[PDB]
RNA sequence: ACCUCGAUGUCGACUCAUCUCAUCCUCGAGCUGAAGCAGGUUCGAAGGGUUCGGCUGUUCGCCGAUUAAAGAGAUACGUGAGUUGGGUUCAAACCGUCGUGAGACAGGUUGGUCCCUAUCUAUUGUGCCCGUAGGAAGAUUGAAGAGUGUUGCUUCUAGUACGAGAGGACCGAAGCGAGGACACCUCUUAUGCUCCAGUUGUAGCGCCAGCUGCACCGCUGGGUAGUAACGUGUCUAUUAGAUAAACGCUGAAAGCAUCUAAGUGUGAAACUAUCUCAAAGAUUAAUCUUCCCAUUUCGCAAGAAAGUAAGAGCCGUCAAAGACGAUGACGUUGAUAGGUUACAGGUGUAAGCAUAGUGAUAUGUUGAGCUGAGUAAUACUAAUUGCUCGAGGACU
RNA sequence: AGCGAAAUUCCUAGUCGGGUAAAUUCCGUCCCGCUUGAAUGGUGUAACCAUCUCUUGACUGUCUCGGCUAUAGACUCGGUG
RNA sequence: CAAGGAACUCUGCAAAUUAACCCCGUAAGUUAGCGAGAAGGGGUGCUUAUGUAAAAGUAAGCCGCAGUGAAGAACGAGGGG
């Protein structure tokens, strides 16, 4: 009814996907929201055609949308990132990723949905 | 088959000006108005100091404070619009391409010009 | 913008200080502010130099409009304050000197006497 | 408000008559067994003849 | 009498400088010069109108019926299709452009369907007043009051069909007329009229020429700017 | 004192209205001790309309300032399972009075809590199963429906006619308005939280910047598309036919007279369309245009094994649509959506570097950097190499 | 004595002068005071008041005059009952 | 949330502007204590130097529409009962 927990807000959305762009840097494979994947499908394209002529001024731009992980720290991961994925990427125009639904959870009935990358 | 929607030039082209006197939104400018009251040619020079330059085709906008009888006066004018002359009188220099605070700053109306 | 109860500097010289804008004439529902607009309005404030006493029930006519608006030519010229000129049934003004920038497109509703004796129009 | 008047078991099964649920959506895997879900990836972890799924 | 018209798509509104030193709105619509698909007649339809067919694609993505009646009338293959009543001055296989029956300055009407805005209130469909909330009128504010109109076994206890009441708003063939024509573009296929068009561009607009004042044109032209350094 | 005491909330105010005419104006006409204007009376006509304040809990009431006008009711003195309770009207107390005393006051005063997760009918939309005798796709017509019908000012007509004289016409045309309503985002405003600029402190990125998180989106100022109006543009009519009242003509009965009795006319914001919306579930189940099929064999003389070829449906993608269906468009033969690039537009000289400066800074790189909804290019990603229904014409 | 249409006057919405464009409740005054009036105290009194009322400064979406933004529900789907 | 600012109204109720600090200034009435924080007002940033123990403090320079830049703090006056 009346007042409740904040819910969802912009700065919720925008951490969550950081934190699945990070997680998707990391690995490569992420099972959440259709709706959150293309979400964040778009973000992550962007940082990745963003990921092109990488100055250290875009290292900062795309970093503005990075955290870390267990397997790799922030630095870490941006030189990794940027010492693989630019050269197997660069060519393809768009397009560096891809989703595939799933089917619904038996805890949610959610329609799951992969993100996955490979060029 | 396929619409560009880029139209919209095209039926722009109908008004365009050849010498198009270009200006910032922080200047202070005279544009002359032509008026035909009844029967007459009246030229009268409106002075005033633009505020606010605003731009996306043939609709073209913008503002300017004039200090009329020590009132200050804000008036709208677009730019390519006819029996209307456009003259510069000075060009100075503005941090912001909107102003607002001018709307009641009234002491020390003149700004800084530009180098 | 503009309507009963308004609370306005005047604009022509009748010894008057503050107005308040107390009804509208013409037809029902007007309600609104435009140029040319025949009110009547009481003074609150004044001196005792004035051609009209506190409190009279008169008619006058706005000509600076802190809303403006947008003409036939296509150019929105706005005031940055309101103001009025008192005058009796008709177009002759009732203040000795006339002060105060107004458009030339109000002829439409006369006041060519007004004009006549302007500083200077706008 | 609160109900007014019972209903009946002939408007109970009246009501009810939209209770019939809609099929779902079928599709083929030549690599795999069983129908799969169209649109969706297939048990044995393969989708649009791509398998990118660990174990399921 | 005779009513002509077509149907178009909007693609834009704008403005221009007129005589007079007047602005008007120029709304924008997409006019393809389309041809005649068939002519009711008075001889064996009993009453006077015309289909006309455009939005043509290639024969393939089209229905396979609709396009054989196309190839039995010989026509081409066109997405959309309708009747105008009061129309037998044009015969069947002809094109149709806008200079062949509109000029410029007369008086012309038109339909579109209004933009979609679903279920809403009374008051943003039929101009009713706000619920005070002065003093603290309570969560019960935005309604739209009651229809109460008896009480007792013998004055209505009821509710009346037809009664003023909330609902879909918008999607649906609207009609305005006395709109003035600005000029037309051949080359571009393009119109521009005054004032405006309902509903979201893209759509089909029908314009026909006014009812109310059949043969009626007034003068309107345009200027040119001379501002040369 | 006839229903409702195992409950029919009793004043209003706000919004929402509705109808009748015994019509306030708008319409026409008649009459007048109606020179004109100004009028006054009456009839018919309900198509539309009928303000804001001041007082008071009060409706009613009065006044003011207006409007051409501020008509009456009447529907539980309409409207609480739409709002509120100012008020009388539980529990307190007070002034005054009455009653010796507890106590009484539609005499007055301060304060005193308004219960509701829609079952049917009714109603605004919305679809689904079937039907219209083959399946469809469309396009229609329109029996019955709904919307919707306002008013004022100015100028010319013309100071004309009229009137000695102030005064000052009728009709028509033109422009200007108000309100009512339709839609719009060209311009104007409000909004525009993954946009920009500036700004502020805290915690960290090992440090200075450069940041994010938090502090109402941290704050301030804007602003794309879209969303709305205070802004725009429009409509405010015209006509035909039958008519109220009214005025007629001929005309006898009742040799004259007479609008009527036959005949023979005009005639009103009244009546039918005229304008707009949808409309064959319009079961009286209408009409036309196009395509498809008419394929082994007995039955309950039907076509049963072969189940469209016309297609429809599931699913995906989105939105012009849209609570959710349903709808519109597209499904490797695709620009349908996202991706990338260019562009539009918004913001306003990114950051770094270098120069001079103890420093806020100023300058060149720089109109650069970036930018949610916008445009096109672009199959780069996803719309599956998928599934279900779906064919032979009963009888008069 | 005092106070006098007050928290006190049914007649009465009594004046009068006011603020108030327009005041039956707002103020001072007039005194026909039903049934006022002095320890059920009275007439005032500076300050004080989650007390009541009156006029005004500024202030603004209370209103004129309506609209927009984001959460939570309400809407749809799953478990629940 | 353009503009008005109490006009809806049982009511300036709610809501809104200041509110913190430093410094001028402060009325009437009054039991002389108050009133009073009357009201009304001016400033608060960074940097370079000066000042004492830092700082209130000063001179200059510089920028932002605005510098207790978000934070947390009284909106009043007049009059009556």
């Amino acid at each position: 009814s009346y007042i409740n927990k904040p819910g969802k807000t912009s700065a919720w959305r925008v951490m969550t996907v950081r934190q699945q762009v990070s997680a998707v840097l990391a690995y490569g494979k992420i099972e959440t929201t259709l709706k959150k994947a293309k979400n964040t499908q778009k973000r992550l394209d962007k940082l990745i055609t963003l990921a092109k002529v990488d100055n250290f001024n875009n290292r900062r731009q795309v970093k503005k949308w990075l955290l870390n992980t267990n397997l790799f720290d922030v630095d870490q991961l941006m030189d990794h990132l940027f010492s693989k994925v630019a050269p197997k990427y660069e060519k393809t125009p768009g397009g560096y990723s891809r989703v595939l639904k799933l089917g619904p959870r038996r805890g949610d009935a959610t329609e799951m949905a992969i993100l996955q990358l490979t060029d | 088959k396929i619409n560009k929607q880029a139209l919209i030039d095209l039926v722009e082209q109908k008004q365009l000006k050849a010498y198009v006197p270009e200006f910032s939104a922080g200047d202070e400018v005279n544009v002359a108005i032509k008026l035909k009251e009844k029967e007459k040619v009246r030229i009268q020079n409106f002075t005033g100091t633009v505020l606010r330059r605003r731009g996306k085709g043939i609709s073209e906008t913008f503002i300017v404070r004039k200090t009329t009888d020590g009132i200050p006066i804000e008036k709208n004018f677009q730019i390519h619009n006819p029996n209307i002359s456009i003259e510069l009188k000075r060009r100075g220099k503005v941090r912001r391409a909107y102003i607002s605070y001018m709307r009641e700053r009234s002491g020390k109306a003149a700004k800084i010009k530009e180098r | 913008m503009v309507s009963f109860m308004t609370r306005l500097n005047v604009a022509d010289n009748t010894g008057a200080k503050q107005v308040g804008i107390i009804k509208v004439l013409g037809s029902t529902r007007k309600r609104y502010a435009f140029l040319g607009d025949v009110v009547v309005v009481s003074v609150k404030d004044a001196i005792p130099s004035g051609m009209v006493k506190k409190g009279q029930v008169l008619r006058a006519v706005i000509v600076r409009t802190k809303k403006g608006q947008q003409r036939k030519d296509g150019t929105h010229l706005k005031f940055d304050d309101n103001a009025c000129v008192l005058i009796k049934e008709d177009k002759s003004p009732r203040g000795t000197r006339i002060f105060g920038p107004v458009a030339r497109e109000l002829r439409e509703r006369g006041y060519n006497k007004i004009l006549s004796l302007a500083v200077e129009v706008v | 408000a609160v109900q007014q008047r019972r209903s009946s078991k002939h408007r109970r099964d009246k009501r009810r008559s939209h209770d019939a649920l809609t099929a779902q959506a079928l599709s083929v895997c030549q690599k795999c067994g069983k129908k799969k879900l169209f649109h969706r990836v297939c048990s044995c972890g393969m989708y649009g003849d791509l398998r990118v799924k660990k174990a399921y | 009498m005779e009513i002509r018209g077509i149907f178009g798509v909007k693609v834009g509104m704008s403005q221009v400088f007129t005589t007079n030193n007047e602005r008007l709105p120029i709304t924008v619509i997409y006019c393809e010069p389309n041809q005649v698909a068939g002519v009711k007649t008075e001889a064996k339809d009993k009453y006077s109108a015309t289909l006309l067919s455009f939005d043509t694609v290639e024969n393939k993505k089209l229905n396979k019926p609709q396009q054989g009646f196309f190839e039995k009338n010989n026509l081409k293959p066109t997405k959309h299709l309708q009747e105008i009543r009061n129309m037998t001055g044009f015969e069947m296989g002809q094109q149709i452009t806008p200079q062949n029956l509109f000029q410029v300055g007369e008086y012309v009407d038109v339909s579109a369907i209004s933009k979609g805005r679903g279920f809403t209130g009374a008051i943003k469909r039929w101009n009713f007043k706000i619920g005070p909330l002065g003093h603290g009128a309570g969560y019960p504010h935005r309604f739209q009051g009651s229809v109460q109109a008896g009480r007792g076994g013998a004055s209505a206890q009821r509710v009346f069909k037809g009664k003023k009441m909330s609902g879909h708003y918008g999607h649906e063939k609207v009609t305005v007329q006395n709109l003035r024509i600005v000029g037309f573009d051949e080359a571009n296929m393009l119109v521009l009229v005054s004032g405006a068009i309902a509903g979201p561009e893209g759509g089909v607009v029908l314009i026909r020429t006014a009812k109310k004042k059949p043969g009626v044109v007034k003068p309107i032209e345009l200027a040119v700017q001379t501002e040369k350094a």
